[PDB]
């Protein structure tokens, strides 16, 4: 697959976001407890609620499509469709919101992904959703200062930074330690305090945010500029057109 | 025939069943077994006589928690349902032994009607179905049970409800899979106001019957609706052929070269790769590592298109077992095959743009509510012209519970009374039986 | 030399607009506000009285973590919090509704007919004013022929009367001046010519139906009642019997043959009569803004006046209470009339446009279209990304698509000369938009967006429509914020460029050339401004029937 | 055979065409020629090619007193007619034998289309007459001239109006009989919703004619919506036949008879004399100097009523040759007959009704208008079940010139496209000649 057209580096980054051979560069290690704590949905050692019975025990109607697409394992359990939320600065955080939706529905089965300017989410079954929040927290979907994990009051994409480089907050679930340079999160997506902190790496330098930023700026690379990501958006436009009227 | 095109049609277990049958052999203007469809839907009314003989012995009528005290009239309507159904039958027909319907159901509780097509031969629309069989009942209880002038009035109520004080028949104990002419959105909308859940249960949530239903419904609206018509014509016939009916096995194909671990990316490859291989793209132009695609055949290529979309939501909510993805599905199969290729995407970005609201209606404070409750008469979802639906019922027939407003939920009536029509059932069984059988008269 | 936008970021924040980083969190939350100080005294206060908890800040997230940040109302020096600008709390934008909705206008052609030919009976200027005198008494809800009326309280009713308006200047000049909207008074020279020679001989009314009864009742009374006192005061003036055949004839004509609806009714799902918002098309919503009249050397301020009326009447009254509810749609809507942000574009654009081809002067194809609605959105976005604090200030992606998407449109029109190739460019400039920044509005926000390029040329049933005929109910725009006051704009921008004197309808134009209006037609943003400072008096209050 | 009543059926000029019909070969159920006239005018439009040509010449598009500076466009269409008109024809036909039809008249400034039925045969309704007509002109006139894209939108307004930003078809340069499905009172009245004036434009001002149509149409609809099943199935074929048909020479003779010096008291006293002559009523009681009358047949007592009542109108309306008064003598004619008898008038007082709302609803000024602007689908004119209308389509076909919203002004492309199709204009003669041809079938 070719994915996106365009000779800029956010180009590139939008083909390797979306290309499930490429291999997302891991920035920092985190715990399966510490993601289940980030979500929310339950508590660590707590069974995966149910929302109707394991497919083994219903009776399923004589389908062709059932017996061919393979059912992910939350679906074999009756999990609970639960989500994950992210915000990204538009100050080059590396991903961003249409690119989160596009790069999901290439590299992940069972998915449901909504793209909005502030926020950007991917619902799918409970055991399912806690594996690829591991990948979207873990790798460099996620910078701590220029992203979000936020299920709720998700302003600041669009916000100045504070003086320590981090996203505004309403809810301050990201917390800066200057005295450390790092970066924890003291509560969950929703915004209730967690028992205990959760490390998610130190912010990357600037020069590291403008090799893997997605977004196009004046003062990174402007899209303007990537003429033949431009040329092809208005071939669509005019193709579009043309359809409408005659085909 | 208006146009060259042929297929080759499958069946529900993407065995060949004919090859090379003109397009038009499954066009609803010509097409026997959609016209019956279509007559069968016009004509056929669910009777819940259990809910009338309830609603009568404890006055509740003429809507939600409504109830008129002092004007209960304890009634045996179950007990004596073969009586008043043979009674109904005899005002519904209008000959003896012409093709009226009366069918009790569930012991009794339940009937199946269809109203005699002569009546609909002289009748401007479809509103004789539930008037014609609201009437037969009312009068056949009356008379079984010789209730009163002054009693009267209320089997009238529990039968058809507060019309026609409300528009709507508020409160009947009668269904329809059609809706009141009032609530068309535009003239010819009448066949987009059929309930996702409706189509699912009258399918028995078989993936494939239920993606031909919505198909053959929405593509017979877009006749209805003058949008195919003239230019527009072989655009709709091949969208119906390809997205809706499994031509050339391309949907199934698809579905299962992606079903064991694949998503709607790998969905999107791959029928870009056949539409290559067919021959219905070309590489037009070559920018910096990238390719840019034309076509000669806009149609082919929005047919082609189609059919990867339909397998795209048949291999992410199924999955998922969960609908709820459609509405991104339907998004980000559109909007990432356009960056792939080049080409426009499903009818022009119109399943795109309904998919957009779609989604912000189904995750949302503001309306809508899960897949099912939509149609292509909704507000949301009427804007793509044929080629957005049918995906939802695919994906709600997937679904293994996930939904509150299930089809168990809205249409459990619908499901007992309309599931017993073989055609409505199995619709790609007749309509592709039928292709077959004038194929030499296209 | 400074955009236009810059003296309303200074005032709103600390930093110069250009600094990229701020401090939050130490405001205080609400207590920064004047504003949010007052509400929560006033919640207490409500809480209190009726026994029943209501506003209390402590409930959900708390406010103010930012800059609560004062708006400018564009084209004025008031700046004022957003509240302000709700349309709960600014009369000045209730009653731009109520002046609408109250208003139908009302041929006198067939009444003539009628009167002429059924009864033989003669209609001259004398006999004009006559009728006109006694519809003025009648009107407001005041009897003429039976015994023992009872009738409307005439203060609560001030604001309802009839004018009539002709292209025939001598007739027009027969009529007492006090009943006529006076066409060579009201428009410059050459759009009075063309006003008048749409009019011709027809003698039509406007008819304004009293506020009180729009509030208590809705649109769909408007007509009802204007042909009730049609009928009663052609009765009384023409000597009929007071209810014989001929009376009919005067109902059918005033109700139906010759009434021109603000609005048309609407479909079930959002079932509403006539004179309702969502049935007002974007052609009408352009000639009832006045701005064209008297601004008409300046076609970018035409332009905006016209989305400043849509936008706050399409998102915030209209989608955000008829169709929604709560706190709505505020921002949505003061995106496209404060700050001067989308004046700065805009005028961006003309002068593009004006130094490239002339106005009204480029070929009108896809060529213009992906030229200036290119240039034009990419010098919107690049205000963004060059002023942090106008990002900060228009936060929401759908503002910020609205508002370029606007500019670009209106400009392509300006280039054109055709309102349809401007629709072309703010489609072109969503989809640039998006895959500039990676994102666009709300989740919803371009379902049309996506439809949109496909049918801005179709001609098939539901879908083909030149933009000036589309309006709240095209099947694509009937849900969504931050595109119908801004259609109503590029409906405007290519007869403000050529000079027109009307847009869509010529009656509709005229019939708010007004002064007996309440709401300033002329003056939208002004009037805004002056609702949001509590000083403007609207109609329909019931201080006189109430206690002290 | 479901009813033993035979009739006997006459012309318009009083003479006998065929004795004792069955009652049920005048159903609409049954009677080919009723359903020949329902298909037709579901399936029938009137283009108004220089209306069109007109609205683009001077962009006065979407409704009364609009207009769009600058998009004006110079189109020779009437000039191009006969080639506009085959292409539209290629478009709109299904196969090159059906029953499509596409004439041109008045010299290309009209076109009479009649939709093949083969679409009706699949839609729920009948929109699709318009929508097919619309799209098919406005695609073969951008095909004539090769209008661009750029343009083409305004060709659509020209044709269909503001639709769909106005429900309705606003300031559309085509017309039916029939209007939107949205604007049905209820499910069942769309035959109902087609106003008098048009009724007596295609039937030319022939009285009995006009009469015929619209008893035809108004008791088609009551069995669409129900109310000719079951109990009072009788008395509404009943009524078609001695209302609207002339059966057994009853309107005709009752009008000869009190034509030349006659009163509607007259024409009362001559029912009620026939009524008793043919053994419908008898004297039940005396009372003082007063007789009371009875019946054993409901049903034909109410159509003999319905029969003077026609002639009545006929008579009062004819004499004044004004048609305003028919509210008064729909009124009267049930008011005094009921007083003089003791039985019920027409319609068990539902025409009385009627004609209290109608005449209030024509003298006042809340709404109506004359009385060719009503029909069975209005609020004032719904109520009575068929025997109201066709009175006021008698009226109004006497009309010599008293009314503003005369047919001329209201119906006038209705009266030149509507009026070529025989079975519309002349429907008496093909419903007799069709009820003959079945009568051994019953
Ligand atoms: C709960 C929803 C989902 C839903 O159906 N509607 C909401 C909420 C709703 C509520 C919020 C009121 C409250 O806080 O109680 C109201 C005011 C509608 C109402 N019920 O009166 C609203 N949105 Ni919303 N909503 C808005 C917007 C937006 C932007 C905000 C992005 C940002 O970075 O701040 C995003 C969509 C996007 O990302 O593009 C958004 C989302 C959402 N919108 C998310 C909540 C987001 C969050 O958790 O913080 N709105 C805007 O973009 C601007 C205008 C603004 C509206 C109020 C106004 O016009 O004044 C408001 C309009
Ligand atoms: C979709 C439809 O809602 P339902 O699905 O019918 O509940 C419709 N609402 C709207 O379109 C809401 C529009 C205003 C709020 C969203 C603005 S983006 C309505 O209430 O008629
Ligand atoms: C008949 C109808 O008017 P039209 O014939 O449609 O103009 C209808 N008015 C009314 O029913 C008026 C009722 C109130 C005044 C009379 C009270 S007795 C209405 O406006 O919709
Ligand atoms: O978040 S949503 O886009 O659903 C609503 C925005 S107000
Ligand atoms: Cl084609
Ligand atoms: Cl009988
Ligand atoms: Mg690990
Ligand atoms: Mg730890
Ligand atoms: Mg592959
Ligand atoms: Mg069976
Ligand atoms: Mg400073
Ligand atoms: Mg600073
Ligand atoms: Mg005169
Ligand atoms: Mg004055
Ligand atoms: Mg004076
Ligand atoms: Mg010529
Ligand atoms: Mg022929
Ligand atoms: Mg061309
Ligand atoms: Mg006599
Ligand atoms: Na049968
Ligand atoms: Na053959
Ligand atoms: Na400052
Ligand atoms: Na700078
Ligand atoms: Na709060
Ligand atoms: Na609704
Ligand atoms: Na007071």
């Amino acid at each position: 697959a070719q994915y996106y057209p365009g000779t800029t580096k956010v180009a590139q980054n939008r083909r390797n976001f979306c290309n499930p051979e490429y291999e997302l560069e891991k920035l920092r290690e985190i715990s399966d407890e510490d993601v289940v704590k980030i979500l929310g949905h339950r508590a660590p050692g707590e069974e995966y609620p149910s929302v109707h019975p394991p497919l083994e025990e219903m009776d399923e109607p004589e389908d062709a499509i059932r017996e061919m697409v393979e059912p992910i394992d939350g679906a074999k359990a009756g999990d609970r469709v639960r989500y994950i939320q992210f915000t990204d600065s538009m100050y080059f955080a590396p991903a961003q919101p249409y690119v989160r939706s596009r790069a999901y529905l290439c590299r992940y089965r069972g998915a449901d992904a909504g793209t909005l300017s502030g926020r950007q989410i991917i619902e799918t079954r409970e055991r399912d959703l806690e594996k690829i929040s591991k990948e979207l927290l873990e790798t460099e979907f996620f910078d701590p200062a220029r992203s979000g994990v936020r299920g709720k009051s998700v302003h600041g994409h669009s916000l100045r930074l504070d003086e320590d480089g981090m996203m505004f907050d309403m809810l301050r679930r990201q917390i800066y330690n200057k005295d450390t340079g790092r970066v924890e999160m003291v509560k969950n997506q929703i915004g209730d305090e967690l028992d205990e902190p959760v490390d998610l790496g130190e912010p990357l330098d600037e020069e590291t945010l403008m090799e893997k930023t997605t977004i196009y700026r004046v003062d990174g690379e402007a899209y303007r500029d990537d003429v033949e990501a431009v040329e092809i958006m208005q071939r669509i436009h005019v193709l579009r057109s043309q359809g409408g009227f005659n085909l | 025939a208006k146009f060259e095109d042929k297929v080759d049609l499958y069946d529900d277990r993407g065995n060949l069943v004919e090859e090379q049958v003109p397009l038009e052999a499954l066009s609803p203007l010509r097409n026997p077994a959609i016209k019956s469809i279509v007559q069968g839907i016009k004509r056929t009314v669910a009777v819940n006589l259990e809910g009338i003989e309830n609603a009568l012995k404890t006055a509740k009528v003429g809507g939600p928690a409504c109830k008129i005290m002092g004007r209960e009239l304890d009634l045996d309507i179950v007990g004596n349902a073969e009586s008043i159904a043979a009674a109904a039958k005899e005002m519904i027909q209008v000959t003896e032994d012409d093709d009226t319907n009366v069918e009790l159901l569930g012991g009794g509780k339940r009937a199946l009607v269809q109203v005699p097509s002569a009546r609909f031969d002289v009748a401007a629309e479809y509103s004789a179905a539930p008037l014609v069989t609201a009437t037969a009942f009312v009068q056949a209880i009356i008379n079984e049970f010789d209730v009163s002038m002054y009693d009267a009035n209320m089997v009238k109520a529990a039968v058809l409800g507060r019309y026609p004080q409300s528009v709507e028949y508020m409160g009947a104990n009668i269904a329809t899979m059609l809706d009141i002419p009032q609530k068309l959105e535009g003239p010819g909308y009448a066949l987009r106001n059929i309930m996702v859940n409706h189509v699912v249960a009258a399918t028995l949530k078989n993936t494939l019957q239920a993606a031909a239903l919505s198909t053959i419904l929405e593509q017979t609206a877009m006749f209805e609706m003058g949008d195919a018509v003239g230019a527009f014509e072989r655009m709709h016939l091949l969208g119906l052929a390809y997205q809706g009916m499994n031509a050339d096995n391309l949907v199934f194909d698809l579905v299962k070269a992606n079903g064991k671990e694949g998503t709607v990316g790998s969905v999107i490859a791959d029928l870009v790769e056949r539409a290559l291989e067919d021959g219905v793209i070309k590489v037009e132009k070559e920018l910096t590592d990238y390719k840019v695609y034309g076509t000669d055949d806009l149609a082919m290529w929005n047919a082609y298109a189609a059919a990867g979309l339909m397998a795209a939501t048949m291999v992410n909510q199924g999955a998922a077992r969960a609908a709820q993805g459609v509405s991104s599905t339907l998004l980000y199969y559109n909007d990432l095959i356009e960056f792939e290729t080049g080409l426009p995407s499903v009818d022009f970005g119109k399943v795109e743009g309904t998919a957009v609201g779609f989604s912000f209606f189904s995750h949302s404070i503001y309306g809508g509510g899960g897949p099912g409750i939509f149609n292509g008469n909704h507000i949301v979802t009427r804007h793509s012209k044929g080629f957005a639906i049918p995906c939802v019922a695919a994906a709600m027939a997937l679904d293994a519970g996930t939904q509150m407003f299930s089809p168990e939920a809205t249409s459990g009536l619908i499901k007992e009374v309309f599931s017993q029509v073989d055609e409505f059932r199995e619709p790609l069984k007749y309509v592709v039986e039928a292709a077959a059988e004038i194929k030499n008269e296209i | 030399a400074d955009k236009l936008f810059i003296n309303a970021l200074k005032k709103k924040f600390e930093e110069s607009p250009e600094e990229k980083k701020t401090t939050f969190y130490t405001l205080g939350g609400w207590k920064q506000s004047e504003r949010k100080t007052e509400f929560v005294n006033a919640g207490k206060e409500v809480a209190a009285k009726r026994g029943i908890p209501q506003y209390n800040p402590d409930i959900g997230t708390p406010l103010g973590q930012r800059v609560l940040m004062p708006y400018q109302v564009s084209t004025t020096d008031t700046y004022v919090e957003g509240d302000d600008l709700h349309f709960v709390n600014n009369a000045a934008m209730q009653q731009m509704w109520d002046d609408i909705r109250r208003t139908v206008i009302v041929g006198l052609n067939h009444a003539h007919a009628v009167i002429e030919k059924r009864l033989g009976k003669e209609v001259t200027p004398e006999t004009i004013t006559h009728y006109l005198e006694t519809v003025n008494h009648a009107m407001p809800g005041a009897a003429v022929v039976q015994e023992h009326m009872v009738e409307t309280h005439p203060a609560l009713v001030a604001d309802s009367y009839v004018k009539v308006f002709t292209g025939n200047d001598e007739i027009a000049d027969e009529i007492d001046p006090a009943f006529v909207i006076d066409i060579n008074k009201q428009f410059p020279e050459d759009q009075a010519e063309t006003l008048k020679a749409e009019v011709g001989d027809g003698i039509w009314q406007v008819v304004r139906i009293p506020t009180i009864v729009s509030r208590t009742c809705d649109g769909a009374t408007t007509s009802r009642w204007s042909a009730m006192q049609i009928g009663m005061s052609m009765i009384s003036a023409y000597k009929q019997a007071a209810g014989e055949a001929a009376t009919g004839d005067f109902a059918y004509a005033a109700k139906h043959a010759e009434v021109i609806h603000m609005g048309t009714y609407l479909p079930v799902r959002r079932a509403r009569g006539e004179n309702e918002p969502g049935g007002v098309p974007f052609g009408y919503l352009a000639d009832i803004c006045q701005s064209s009249r008297v601004n008409y050397e300046d076609p970018v301020r035409v332009s905006l006046d016209v989305v400043a009326t849509g936008a706050m009447l399409y998102d915030q009254i209209w989608l955000g209470s008829y169709m929604s509810g709560g706190v709505g749609f505020t921002q949505y809507a003061t995106a496209a009339y404060t700050d001067n942000i989308l004046d700065d574009f805009t005028y961006f654009g003309k002068e593009y446009v004006e130094d490239k081809y002339g106005l009204c002067e480029a070929p009108n194809n896809m060529d213009t279209v992906l030229d200036v609605a290119t240039e034009v959105t990419f010098y919107g976005l690049e205000q963004y990304e060059e002023y942090p604090a106008l990002l900060e200030d228009q936060f929401g992606g759908s503002q910020r698509a609205a508002v370029v998407a606007a500019a670009a449109g209106c400009s392509t029109a300006f280039a054109t000369g055709n309102a349809q190739t401007g629709l072309s460019g703010w489609y072109l400039s969503m989809y640039l938009h998006k895959e500039q920044h990676s994102r666009l509005g709300f989740y919803g926000y371009d379902l049309q967006d996506q439809c949109g390029a496909s049918n801005v040329f179709s001609i098939r049933g539901d879908e083909g429509l030149p933009l000036e005929l589309r309006g709240p109910n095209y099947p694509n725009y009937a849900m969504n914020v931050g595109h119908q006051g801004e259609y109503a704009g590029i409906s405007q921008a290519p007869h403000a460029a050529r000079g027109d004197a009307f847009v869509f309808n010529p009656l509709v134009k005229i019939a708010f050339a007004d002064d007996n209006l309440v709401f300033d037609f002329t003056n939208v943003r002004g009037e805004f401004a002056k609702g949001a400072l509590r000083e403007f008096e609207p109609a329909g209050e019931r201080a006189l029937i109430t206690p002290a």
